RNA sequence: AGGUAACCGUAGGGGAACCUGCGGUUGGAUCACCUCCU
RNA sequence: CGGCCCCCUGGACGAAGACUGACGCUCAGGUGCGAAAGCGUGGGGAGCAAACAGGAUUAGAUACCCUGGUAGUCCACGCCGUAAACGAUGUCGACUUGGAGGUUGUGCCCUUGAGGCGUGGCUUCCGGAGCUAACGCGUUAAGUCGACCGCCUGGGGAGUAC
RNA sequence: GUAAAGCGCACGCAGGCGGUUUGUUAAGUCAGAUGUGAAAUCCCCGGGCUCAACCUGGGAACUGCAUCUGAUACUGGCAAG
């Protein structure tokens, strides 16, 4: 991604000045209008050997999780990583959901158990509201674990938005050791993330461009 | 090939309204006897599961040590949590001279000839907790000369 | 907080009868008295045979018992000659030409009887309670069980009081009728005194009434 | 308005438990047991 | 340490300079200050108020309540030298991420005005690393360090005896 | 800080400690030499009682002290900043 190609999204555009934290000011080109303006100048290199760092994971056969909560770019963090057949979690995150695997692969079977039952046949000889509520169960499993049920083991990458908003994801990351490649708005704590970018986390063109550029070297880094 | 040690285990209380219910921590290392070692320690209602989970932790967390030779590389303390803990490397075939329960952490990691020492309070949990951290302070005769761009015999 | 037996909810639902002739008011209350008694003197005869289940069923001209045990062999001694001596006791103890039947089990550590009453042997011979049962759910469930629930009660280890313990494993779903519980209750006589012992396996749901 | 005790220094009374006077401080409740090694 | 005013007088701080040239820090003994109560001498004396006088209440009330009320409380001059005299944290210096303030300076820019940028002093509250047994502390450290002094060594016996 | 333990506060003598540059000094300090530090003992290498204890050769050591000759970064002294 170059400059241009940022600015015209609103890349540098960041939180209030009331709102930031203390490590972001290396990162921070100025203020206007109270405002928080962000650095292309250091956003676009960073991102560009995160870009380095995802396509060699992917290359070596990577399990990549996209990660983001927010109600506006759930879908669109979901089909990026669609786009690139990997895994992701577009709903409130869940605490362990990484350090509790175990618990999160009991979760799977029983979203898988559900989906192979009714294929199979036995919903007939459950009571009609039996076999409703079973639907019903099925079908928020699949609205939870809907990213996650083929991850098969711990991912290899992490690819966060708005990492503050996501702190426990990079905490338990960092005590699993997994990479974190996270977008840091400027009231974000940088510290967790091992490859850090530095830009808008909220707007949905920002953050479709971060999820585009990324899932297109994904599928590069897949191809060889 | 991997080498575990129960340190200690104890009955801790939990008062409910009626009465209270006991339970069982265990507390124990795993080594695989080359300087690479971890800790665990985990409560349960009895002792084997408690001793199960315990030693399940432990098999995670496992430090890699640089120690040479079944001995240390230089004298070193570590404190944690109230516990003081001096230990130094020892001539060859000296032993293993340590209190009860640093001796099976520097057993399982590998060590075969050290010195040591407690101070304070002697908390099996706090000793450990002061102990492989201790261990990890530990610096080869290369981290050095890395860390200070030299040849190892331009500090040797 | 008295529970209801198990075993005789699910009856036609998913548990059978042991019993499966039938019979008028007139020739009733004999009937069950003549299988009582066959049943009583059976478990009396075969307590070295691992026996689990019998069941008394009377065709019109003549009646029919069926074991099922884990000891077969055990049963049929040699040629089944103590099998048909049983098959002789049995039809003049019933007064009607007998024909018996053994059908064994191949999961003796998985039905409840077996495991009771193995338990309750082990604690004749002394052994420590808390291991025994522990060793019933661990091989129980490690057979292939979804669950296992044991239960003593009365004057533990000879204490001078009933300090009545139970144990969990798995899952036991007692409410849900349409749950296969296998399910049984055995007795020890202690020098001490007499220690009750149950014993529920979960094999898991079935689905489609009794067929 | 929330509201209510302890303790310090000291003086007097008090048989002592203690109560009052002057000021100071927050350190502003009270307790606690039957089972037990892999 | 709290009306206002004057008279006498100590310290702090800021601004810019100029001067001195290490003149410093700490401090056993030593000296002084030192809340309240207390003591001496004399004065004063509304209010308040130990003691005390009564009323009541109470098993009884020696207490709690009321009515009183002396010393005291105040002044001068002595004396006493103790407090949970506490931030329960000795003094001085250097160093170590932040935010919210309060207060008192002062520079510049807003044309200045209302205001926006500086730069001090003191002070309050959060909280990072760090530290702590924990609670917590956290640039006013209980962090990292120096220098010097005071002090501690199971609890009672006892801060008592001599 | 709350476990025992910061004087109620301050001033201040004795005392302890002291920014920075040069010179000087050589006190501290360091290096070396020399003397001495009894023997036994302890330790090393031996030897002898059949072994051992024990006895014994030689050495090491006795970390000390004194003296002399050096060294000048450091601390002190002196002088000048
Ligand atoms: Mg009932
Ligand atoms: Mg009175
Ligand atoms: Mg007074
Ligand atoms: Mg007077
Ligand atoms: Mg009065
Ligand atoms: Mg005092
Ligand atoms: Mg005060
Ligand atoms: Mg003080
Ligand atoms: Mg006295
Ligand atoms: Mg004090
Ligand atoms: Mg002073
Ligand atoms: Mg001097
Ligand atoms: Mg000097
Ligand atoms: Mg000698
Ligand atoms: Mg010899
Ligand atoms: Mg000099
Ligand atoms: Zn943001």
């Amino acid at each position: 991604v170059s400059m241009r190609d940022m600015l015209k999204a609103g890349v540098h555009f960041g939180h209030q000045t009331r709102y930031w934290n203390p490590k972001m000011k290396p990162f921070i080109f100025g203020a206007r209008n109270k405002v928080h303006i962000i650095n292309l100048e250091k956003t676009v290199p960073m991102f560009n050997e995160a870009l380095a760092e995802l396509n060699k994971i992917a290359s070596r056969k990577g399990k990549i999780l996209f990660v983001g909560t927010k109600r506006a770019a759930s879908e669109a963090v979901k089909d990026a990583a669609l786009s690139c057949d990997q895994f992701f979690v577009n709903h409130r995150w869940l605490g362990g959901m990484l350090t509790n695997w175990k618990t999160v692969r009991q979760s799977i079977k029983r979203l898988k158990d559900l989906e192979t039952q009714s294929q199979d046949g036995t919903f007939d000889k459950l009571t009609k509201k039996e076999a409703l509520m079973r639907t019903r169960e099925l079908e928020k499993l699949e609205n939870s674990l809907g990213g996650i049920k083929d991850m098969g083991g711990l991912p290899d990458a992490l690819f966060v938005i708005d990492a503050d908003h996501e702190h426990i994801a990079i905490k338990e990351a960092n005590n699993l050791g997994i990479p974190v490649f996270a977008i840091v708005d400027t009231n974000s704590d940088p510290d967790g993330v091992d490859f850090v970018i530095p830009g808008n986390d909220d707007a949905i063109r920002a953050v479709t461009l971060y999820l585009g550029a990324v899932a297109a070297t994904v599928r590069e880094g897949r191809s060889q | 090939e991997l080498q575990e040690k129960l340190i200690a285990v104890n009955r801790v209380s939990k008062t409910v309204k009626g009465g209270r219910i006991f339970s069982f921590t265990a507390l124990t290392v795993v080594g695989d006897g080359n300087g690479r070692v971890g800790f665990g320690y985990g409560k349960a209602r009895e002792v084997p599961a408690a001793i199960q989970k315990a030693m399940e932790k432990a098999r995670r967390n496992m430090i890699n040590v640089a120690l040479n030779n079944g001995t240390l590389q230089h004298p070193v303390k570590g404190v944690h949590t109230g516990s003081r803990v001096f230990m130094q490397p020892a001539s060859e075939g000296t032993g293993i001279i340590a209190g009860g329960a640093m001796r099976a952490v520097l057993e399982v990691a590998g060590v075969h000839n050290v010195l040591a020492k407690a101070y304070g309070s002697t908390n099996p949990i706090n000793v450990v907790r002061a102990t492989i951290d201790g261990l990890e302070n530990m610096n080869s005769p290369e981290m050095v000369a890395a860390k200070r761009g030299k040849s190892v015999e331009e500090i040797l | 907080g008295q529970k209801v037996h198990p075993n005789g909810i699910r009856l036609g639902i998913v548990k059978p009868w042991n019993s499966t002739w039938f019979a008028n008011t007139k020739e009733f209350a004999d009937n069950l008295d003549s299988d009582f008694k066959v049943r009583q003197y059976l478990t009396k005869e075969l307590a070295k045979a691992s026996v689990s289940r019998i069941v008394i069923e009377r065709p019109a001209k003549s009646i029919r018992v069926t074991i099922h045990t884990a000891r077969p062999g055990i049963v049929i001694g040699k040629k089944g000659e103590d099998v048909e001596k049983l098959r002789k006791v049995v039809a003049d103890i019933a007064g009607v030409p007998a024909q018996i039947n053994i059908a064994e089990v191949r999961k003796p550590e998985l039905d409840a009887k077996l495991v009771a009453d193995s338990i309750t042997s082990q604690l004749e011979r002394r052994v420590m309670f808390r291991r025994a049962m522990k060793r019933a759910v661990q091989n129980a469930m490690r057979l292939g069980a979804k669950g296992i629930k044991v239960e003593v009660s009365g004057r533990l280890g000879g204490a001078e009081i009933a300090r009545t313990e139970w144990y969990r494993e798995g899952r036991v779903p007692l409410h849900t009728l349409r749950a296969d519980i296998d399910y049984n209750t055995s007795e020890a006589h202690t020098t001490y005194g007499v220690i009750g012992v149950k014993v529920w396996i979960f094999k898991g749901e079935i689905l489609g009434g009794m067929a």
